[PDB]
RNA sequence: GGCACCUCGAUGUCGGCUCAUCGCAUCCUGGGGCUGUAGUCGGUCCCAAGGGUUGGGCUGUUCGCCCAUUAAAGCGGUACGCGAGCUGGGUUCAGAACGUCGUGAGACAGUUCGGUCCCUAUCCGUCGCGGGCGCAGGAAAUUUGAGAGGAGCUGUCCUUAGUACGAGAGGACCGGGAUGGACGCACCGCUGGUGUACCAGUUGUUCUGCCAAGGGCAUCGCUGGGUAGCUAUGUGCGGACGGGAUAAGUGCUGAAAGCAUCUAAGCAUGAAGCCCCCCUCAAGAUGAGAUUUCCCAUUCCGCAAGGAAGUAAGAUCCCUGAAAGAUGAUCAGGUUGAUAGGUCUGAGGUGGAAGUGUGGCGACACAUGGAGCUGACAGAUACUAAUCGAUCGAGGACUUAAC
């Protein structure tokens, strides 16, 4: 994919700071509310890790208000502004699906600083 | 699915017309022959472009 | 895609791994034509897998090749005499490893036949 | 993603428990029910303290939904439960208050009075 | 009407000015050059045969040879015309390269549809499956023909047969980007057949 | 219902699941005339089959009732459409009961429980794909389109407007603007689904002499993810914008009947109808078309008619195969070569391999190291296999006219 790889040099996002699958970065993200543009900051582990450039996406998941949220972000998305690492996690996997029907301090234990 | 009826010979032969197999293409070989179809060894000499395997 | 033969996929593997032993002792074989083309994609890997001589590397050839003795008086493994005879052979050449030759049909059920052998 | 005969857990504080569909009141028509969808349904469980009771049949709108819901940015929601809140009539809730995360769906619509209430938009 | 028509050859996803995100459609498109030109007050009809890819004079036949002869130009693979270019347009055997396609145009797209091989009714023609239990032997099978006073099936009832490989218009597709440099075409949305497969490339109809 | 002309050496009943199509006395949408039509919303009679025609509860049911909807949830024909497609629930076999009738044996358009629905497609039919010959010489191509099929439905909101109207209450016609449903056509790059020669973890037993590290089997042993391909519940697009003659209507000039009068003369207007615009198959449209570019005008017989043997353009047999595919066919190719496999470099997937060292009593953990393993996805590389060869294949019929 010599000739696709190519295209999506142009819009590629180097900035972005790398990161293991099993670790809780908060993106911020810009919300057009009319006129000004909220910063929503979200917390949360990452779980999927999905190849294909451009298309490339990550499933940030956070518990709010005893309810969790399955917020999907695209790698390379324009909308993304910072990404901070907060804590780094040991995974002897890589998708990480399990964890969401673990509340709650089971799922702390897949979340051990490093 | 039992037929209503004896088919005719004419009906049979025609669907005999079909039925037949084609021949096989054949080349005498570049060594001795004879002959060998194509792009396969011979059983006879065994020759092969023109190497001599068994 | 791969072929499948009509045969189980457990029995797949055990089907490729049998005939990639008895190549090693054979130096050739013959089979039917269809089975040879698939074939020449397994034992070639197998040869590539004996070039580099990690120790690592022989315990991926007892994965596939079977515990048979090769010649006779030296007791040589199947899967030693690829780390000692075939890789020395093949140091230079890269690929190609297995020609197989066709063959006429089998007179038993119609069959196509082609030699395997190594060069 | 909702099919007929599907309970919905109760989102605010009408007193229901947990309210069952009925049918979606768009078209003829779709089945199929993300977000901001309205939405006619049966109570089949409630708490004893509030205006709603058993077996009403109330119309109520989706709040969150456990399938991954759409948006043009490519970013994705899907939340771990399914939540609806009660309405009559006129669309401002008859829930005092709306536990969980609310998505912002919701915002594009003229629904926005509800998205007030809501302690965090998503 | 200008259409460069070209094999696409993967899929491609495309953000710009706005965040949202726009799928997208590689296309080899460019170069096209006009093997001949139609007149209606000779060929009956106006037209020009563009080409695409050119290719080894091995693969040529001598007849091929001879009508690329005229345009000046090395032997060719598929031609195909594209009614109706307002005349003159180009002078013949005029190279194009993407030139003429705007990112605001709207840009009709056929070609021929992937293969899905011989099938069932309920791939083929969207049939809703029988019962997969109570007793049902019945399922997949398309089901009576019909009515029994005819005596006949009647003609064009559906039944399971081979799909895909036939010509099939997507009408009013939107071009995101233009790359002449690259002759690449980014057309949004979907666009119809198998990877590396020729796909005209014709202008849609307005207003 | 009546009659007993089809069938009692077999026409398998009812209701459904399946797919339909046809006819209009048109449920809705579009066109209107009259209203006890203010507007809104209706009533009625005329145009109109183009399209759309609901999800459940009760009952074997049709029907009907009820609930929630919808622009509307119209009827009927097609052996009360379809069982060599399916369902046996209802009646319509043999068992058993209740109630009633009969001395009994049994019976009951009275009811209840259980109860083998057989069949390899010959022909005509239809959905697809080839092999032949023809198309007055052989070919490679590109297409004209006689004809044929598909598509053909609509909801809301935002404006003009809170204006026209109405005491108020209510609330438009028309012209524009955005967003959905139902359905249809396509593609995976997202969302995922699957993925049996991919990766990892793990159980029992057995096999590699024992360890470490693996193999076989147990549904792929099980479990967790997944390349490609295949896929919708995912995405993108579709019914748009307009003409031609009209239907019911609305008419304009004017006569037969000096006035009058849509018509008898003559000119208009006018609909999701019809014809095209839109998309698709199509010159076996034996009416066999048209245009572009190639091969040449042979060699042998027979005075003639006509027939043979080679060849040119080109194609095939065979072979590497897949963007194709049941088999043919189609397409990419056949050694001045990337067609497939392999070999290298990647992408993606699964993710800290083996070995070694260190910490710990052990079990394990850490380091070496985003390592290792990789089936179909890419980029190059003749390293292998697409050998060597063979076969088919035209010498342009006779007339008339213009030259």
């Amino acid at each position: 994919q010599k000739l696709i790889e190519d295209i999506t040099k142009e819009q590629l996002r180097t900035d972005l700071p790398a990161f293991r699958p099993g670790d809780t970065l908060r993106v911020h993200v810009k919300v057009v509310e009319g006129n000004r543009e909220r910063i929503q900051i979200f917390e949360g582990v990452v779980i999927k890790r999905r190849g294909g450039g451009i298309s490339e996406t990550f499933t940030v998941r956070k518990i709010s208000y005893g309810v969790g949220v399955e917020r999907t972000f695209p790698v390379h998305t324009p909308k993304i502004a910072k990404i901070e690492v907060v804590r780094y996690g040991k995974v002897r996997r890589a998708k990480l699906y399990y964890l969401r029907e673990l509340r709650g301090k089971a799922a702390r234990i897949k979340e051990i600083r490093r | 699915a039992v037929p209503f009826r004896r088919t005719s010979k004419m009906k049979k032969r025609l669907r005999r017309t079909h039925f037949k197999l084609n021949v096989p293409g054949m080349t005498e070989c570049p060594s001795c022959g004879e002959m060998k179809l194509s792009h396969r060894v011979c059983k006879a000499c065994g020759s092969y472009n023109g190497k001599d395997i068994n | 895609s791969y072929r499948k033969l009509g045969r189980t996929s457990a029995q797949r593997k055990a089907m490729l791994r049998d005939l990639t032993t008895d190549l090693i002792i054979n130096e050739r074989i013959e089979t039917t034509e269809t089975r040879a083309k698939e074939l020449r994609s397994v034992v070639e890997k197998m040869i590539t897998l004996g070039k580099r001589g990690d120790l690592h590397a022989r315990r991926q050839a007892a994965a596939y090749i079977r515990n048979e003795v090769a010649n006779e008086e030296n007791n040589q493994d199947a899967l030693q005499k690829l780390f000692s005879d075939i890789a020395t052979r093949y140091e230079e050449r890269q690929g190609g490893y297995t020609r197989i030759m066709k063959l006429g049909p089998r007179r038993g059920d119609g069959a196509p036949m082609a030699i395997i052998e190594l060069v | 993603m909702i099919q007929q005969e599907t309970r919905l857990k109760v989102a605010d504080n009408s007193g229901a428990r947990e309210v069952l569909t009925i049918k979606v009141l768009g078209g003829s028509g779709r089945k199929t029910a993300n977000i901001g969808d309205v939405i006619v349904c049966t109570v089949k469980q409630a708490t004893p303290g509030g205006v709603v009771k058993k077996g009403e049949v109330v119309k109520a709108v989706i709040v969150r939904t456990k399938s991954g819901a759409r948006r043009s940015d490519g970013s994705y929601i899907s939340f771990d439960e399914n939540a609806c809140v009660i309405i009559r009539d006129d669309k401002s809730p008859r829930g005092t208050r709306i536990f969980g995360p609310v998505a912002r769906e919701l915002r594009e619509n003229n629904f926005m009075k509800i998205v007030s209430l809501a302690p965090e938009v998503i | 009407t200008k259409g460069i028509l070209g094999r696409k050859i993967g899929m491609t996803q495309v953000f710009a000015e706005n965040g949202d995100l726009i799928p997208v459609t590689v296309i080899e498109a460019a170069p096209n050059v006009v093997l001949q030109k139609k007149t209606a007050e000779n060929d009956g009809y106006e037209a020009i045969q563009l080409g695409f890819d050119d290719k080894r004079e091995k693969l040529s036949n001598k007849p091929e040879k001879g009508h690329v002869a005229k345009a000046e130009t090395a032997p060719k693979r598929f031609v195909k015309e594209l009614r109706g270019v307002e005349m003159d347009a180009y002078e013949v055997g005029q190279e194009v390269k993407v030139e003429i396609f705007s990112a605001g145009e709207i840009v009709d797209v056929t070609g021929v549809s992937k293969g899905k091989g011989f099938q069932g009714a309920i791939k083929r023609h969207g049939q809703s499956r029988g019962p997969m239990s109570h007793g049902s032997r019945y399922h997949r099978r398309p089901g009576s023909m019909g009515p029994v006073d005819p005596n006949r099936v009647f003609k064009g009832k559906l039944l399971p047969g081979r799909m895909g490989g036939e010509q099939i218009t997507v009408q009013n597709l939107e071009i995101v980007k233009v790359d002449a440099e690259r002759n690449l075409l980014l057309i949004k949305g979907n666009v119809p057949g198998a990877k590396k497969s020729l796909i005209t490339v014709k202008s849609a109809v307005k207003s």
